[PDB]
């Protein structure tokens, strides 16, 4: 059929004429071929031959077991007006609810059942040119959306709406999902009452100019849909096979991981940190790389999960999500979303570094954050959440921290590890406490560093790095401080950049120096850490510049 | 009641800002308003054939009220809303002993827009897990939020306000998007009254913070320079620190005599006595902050800034300016993080328009993410103030207490 529906109208971009692509001499196979397929193509109404006034054309070749009409929209699609984005997502399995009946139906071919705004029909022109291109062609122009034109899938989709509407108000209980061709339906009312609501609904579609398939033809659960399975009450993804390969090539290792992230959906503990610290510094696609011990660890664990099948629950509304958040690794999380204690709704992962240093109380917000927005999505509400960290110690953090932050209802939950503040600060100068003024310099041109210190103890040390930029010089300075002090010390510096740096009680860096520094901060009683202008002429940080200077 | 013509310019195309999602309670909300508001004709469902679209929220009391995002959307109308439309603003506002807001948004719904312009007003409605492609509209009255509606609008303002202006001359009125912004010397008693009044004109026609606003009392958060009955080598550190970056805003503030303290190699908790000329520089840099800064004036042609920074303890900090550090004010705010820094936000963005008819962009301490899950949960205004994230400085949070 073609829908009665009435067509959305449909400009080409403001400046812009319509395409005059020259259509390229076909061979007789072809321009056979496609007169067969236009002519029961037009005696459906699909298409129309029109006149030699019409100045536009596409081309349009043919390939092969069958024979295809393929139009090269190319130049149509840059010169047609820009569309709505069809979706904002794709749904996802944990999201669906239960339901007692569910039937499946897929549209017949979707795009030709729908009309063309009349007014742009003369653009989608194309011509099947005669043998050796003697004679005028034969030329047609679609009524209704071609495949392969920039306007097909959002015209599609409006229609599919206007045309469900009705129905949708006249039976509110019915849940119809609306996915490309198919439409998913789904319902609580009995096997009876399910199939003549579906017939009802298919005859709604057909009066709109929508076939769809006999009941002898829907299919039956699982449905094998978009990557998952998706059984009458539980849904997993479809079989995972990690491959047992002597030498993996950077090709099969990107395969991998991908096939892995796919898992982590519903398979708890799921790790591709290791993986993929493989896969940086280009190398050739079909080049071989070692796998490292902590990859092949990485592998042989992921291979434990996977090895038994675990499948996933359907969402109950009448319910709290609950979200649960495991440390496991330096950057890596993992959480599970459920209803009822361990029948979980879905699963996930969590790695990303923010920025160059950061700690786990941070990390942990980042993830909740993800979790929030991602359960928002999928379930139209923020979850409870269950943290590996103490009240008491997320209290500390949020009010001592400069940051804003905040995170919903949660409760601690003794899952070690445990996130912990490794080290604090001291929050005033200390008595008995030797104060290092430290310092650093660079010289821009050459590189040679000479970062030192001089101290209120007397001391007085300066170093020599090579190949080191102003901030590294600086940077060294303190761990000079750290080093050479004891278990408590007080530390004066003219870098803003070191200072905020530390002061953010960083964990865990991307730099080499600053995990030395942590290291130290770590295992000292006390540190105090203060700022001064350079330059400004101050007791200490002047004697340290000195020093620190001798070299232009 | 026929529409003024819109545009964009030949340059610019339409907004295509993409929508956030929406918690359940609030996409229900919006589906209750948006089936009134199609009945009553305001607004009308779209096809695809639109590429356009705005945000669109739900905030608040018991009732929902609908925000559209109109940001991008009045980015790409300035000519039209500023130079071609544009309503002054009265320097006598902020000096008015009492202002009160009143919100006229509902003005908008009873004139219609240029039908030429309705496509660049396309929201969606979006669908929990993607379920259906959400509901699409575009508005056919003037919308809310849109800086264009009170610039069509203002003909029909006068009129409505001609009465109340000729019988109050000395009440002075100001109207910034959905919002009258109306001032007056009169007591507070008067004033309320005078306001009352103001509502029966408008009700003829068609129609933080706390209660009232009180402009002339407000003033400067001072630079505070602590007095200390002892000081010790940080103290002066932390003091000096304090006055060589406020010498780089106010010209005056000097920082030799108190480098004379600070010798060669000190520790950091030794005490260390108060001299003369220190303690006479001190007092004349604190004098100094009193005052606002000199050499520093407001440009129309320059975007506001503002920088907020958390201070602990329910106490935030912040300062306006159009070139870096050089404030045109500073302040102070004081259950939640968020909760908190949105609250600030609407005030400073409030004093922003009493004080120079435009709204900051404001340079929030906060995770993208976090703020903009939360910052609509809180959010009381009608209009969007624009924002980008900033981690603070440890020493800028230092320096204003
Ligand atoms: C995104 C999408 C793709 C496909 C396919 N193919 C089908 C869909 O519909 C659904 C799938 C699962 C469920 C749970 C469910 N409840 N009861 C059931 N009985 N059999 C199968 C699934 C379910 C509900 C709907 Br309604 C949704």
């Amino acid at each position: 059929p073609i829908s009665p529906i009435e067509t959305v109208p449909v400009k080409l971009k403001p400046g812009m004429d319509g395409p005059k692509v020259k259509q390229w001499p076909l061979t007789e196979e072809k321009i056979k071929a496609l007169v067969e397929i236009c002519t029961e193509m037009e005696k459906e109404g699909k298409i129309s031959k029109i006149g030699p006034e019409n100045p536009y054309n596409t081309p349009v070749f043919a390939i092969k077991t069958k024979w295809r009409k393929l139009v090269d929209f190319r130049e149509l699609n840059k010169r047609t007006q820009d569309f709505w984005e069809v979706q904002l997502g794709i749904p996802h399995p944990a999201g669906l609810k239960k339901k007692k009946s569910v039937t499946v139906l897929d549209v017949g071919d979707a795009y030709f059942s729908v009309p063309l705004d009349e007014d742009f029909r003369k653009y989608t022109a194309f011509t099947i040119p005669s043998i050796n291109n003697e004679t005028p062609g034969i030329r047609y122009q679609y009524n209704v959306l071609p495949q392969g034109w920039k306007g097909s899938p959002a015209i599609f989709q409006s229609s599919m709406t206007k045309i469900l509407e009705p129905f949708r108000k006249q039976n509110p209980d019915i849940v119809i999902y609306q996915y490309m061709d198919d439409l998913y339906v789904g319902s609580d009312l009995e096997i009876g009452q399910h199939r003549t609501k579906i017939e009802e609904l298919r005859q709604h579609l057909l009066r709109w100019g929508l076939t769809t398939p006999d009941k002898k033809h829907q299919k039956e659960p699982p449905f094998l849909w978009m990557g998952y399975e998706l059984h009458p009450d539980k849904w997993t993804v479809q079989p995972i096979v990690l491959p047992e390969k002597d030498s993996w090539t950077v090709n099969d290792i990107q395969k991998l991981v991908g096939k892995l992230n796919w898992a982590s959906q519903i398979y708890p503990g799921i790790k591709v940190r290791q993986l993929c610290k493989l896969l940086r510094g280009t190398k050739a696609l079909t080049e071989v790389i070692p796998l490292t011990e902590e990859a092949e660890l990485e592998l042989a664990e992921n291979r434990e999960i996977l090895k038994e099948p675990v499948h996933g629950v359907y969402y109950d509304p009448s319910k709290d999500l609950i979200a649960e958040i495991q440390k496991q690794g330096q950057g890596q999380w993992t959480y599970q979303i459920y209803q009822e204690p361990f029948k979980n709704l879905k699963t996930g992962k969590y790695a990303r570094m923010r920025g160059a240093h950061t700690n786990d109380v941070k990390q942990l917000t980042e993830a909740v954050q993800k979790i929030t927005t991602e359960s928002i999505v999928i379930w139209g509400k923020t979850p409870k959440f269950k943290l590996p960290i103490q009240k008491e110690t997320w209290e500390t953090w949020w009010t001592e921290y400069w940051q804003a932050t905040w995170i919903p209802e949660w409760e601690f939950v003794n899952t070690p590890p445990l996130v912990k503040l490794w080290y604090q600060l001291e929050k005033e100068p200390i008595v008995g406490a030797e104060t290092f003024y430290v310092d650093g310099a660079a010289n821009r041109e050459t590189k040679l560093g000479k970062a030192g210190y001089v101290t209120n103890r007397g001391r007085q040390k300066v170093v020599t790095l090579t190949d080191t930029t102003n901030q590294k010089t600086e940077l060294q300075a303190i761990y000079l401080a750290l080093q050479d002090s004891g278990l408590e010390v007080n530390i004066v510096t003219d870098s803003q950049y070191a200072l905020g740096i530390i002061q953010a009680q960083p964990d865990q860096s991307e730099s080499e120096l600053v995990n030395q520094i942590i290291e130290q901060l770590i295992k000292k009683e006390k540190v105090y850490l203060a700022w001064v202008p350079a330059h400004k002429g101050i007791g200490g940080n002047e004697q340290v510049d000195k020093l620190v200077s001798a070299g232009i | 009641i026929e529409t003024v013509p819109v545009k964009l310019k030949p340059g610019m195309d339409g907004p295509k800002v993409k929508q956030w999602p929406l918690t359940e309670e609030k996409i229900k909300a919006l589906v209750e308003i948006c089936t009134e508001m199609e009945k009553e004709g305001k607004i009308s469902k779209i096809g695809p054939e639109n590429p356009y679209n705005t945000p669109v929220f739900a905030i608040k009391s018991t009732k929902w009220r609908k925000l559209v995002d109109f940001r991008e959307l009045n980015k790409r109308t300035q000519d039209f809303w500023e130079v071609q439309l544009g309503i002054p603003h009265p320097a006598g506002l902020k000096k008015k002993k009492s202002v009160t807001v009143l919100d006229v948004g509902d003005a908008y719904f009873s004139v219609p827009l240029d039908e030429d312009f309705r496509k660049y007003t396309a929201f969606t409605i979006p669908s929990i897990n993607n379920e259906t492609p959400g509901i699409r509209y575009q508005y056919n009255v003037l919308p809310q939020g849109w800086k264009g509606s009170p610039a069509i609008f203002q003909s029909s303002m006068t009129k409505i306000l001609e009465p109340f202006r000729k019988q109050n001359p000395d009440i002075v009125i100001y109207q910034y998007m959905d919002d009258l912004y109306v001032g007056s010397d009169l007591e507070i008693g008067q004033h309320r009254t005078k306001i009352e009044e103001l509502r029966q004109h408008l009700l003829r026609w068609g129609l933080w913070m706390g209660y009232e606003l009180h402009p002339d009392k407000w003033t400067v958060q001072p630079i505070v320079l602590p007095e200390k009955d002892s000081w010790t080598v940080n103290d002066i550190q932390k003091l000096v620190g304090k006055l060589n970056w406020a010498s780089q805003i106010y010209p005056g503030i000097k920082v030799r005599q108190l480098c004379k303290l600070l010798r060669g190699t000190k520790a950091l908790t030794e005490v260390i006595p108060l001299t003369e000329e220190a303690e006479l520089e001190l007092a004349e840099n604190r004098e100094i902050l009193k005052e606002p800064v000199h050499g520093v004036y407001y440009d129309p042609s320059k975007d506001l800034i503002a920088e907020i920074q958390k201070q602990g303890q329910g106490q935030w900090t912040y300062q306006i300016y159009q070139e870096p550090f050089k404030n045109l004010k500073t302040g102070k705010y004081a259950t939640n993080d968020v909760k908190q820094l949105t609250e600030a936000v609407q005030k400073i963005t409030t004093e922003s328009i009493v004080i120079w008819g435009k709204t900051p962009k404001f340079k929030l301490p906060i995770q993208k993410e976090t703020w903009e899950t939360w910052w609509t949960e809180y959010w009381q205004a009608t209009w969007i103030p624009e924002w980008e994230f900033v981690n603070t400085p440890p020493l800028v949070k230092l320096w204003y207490q």
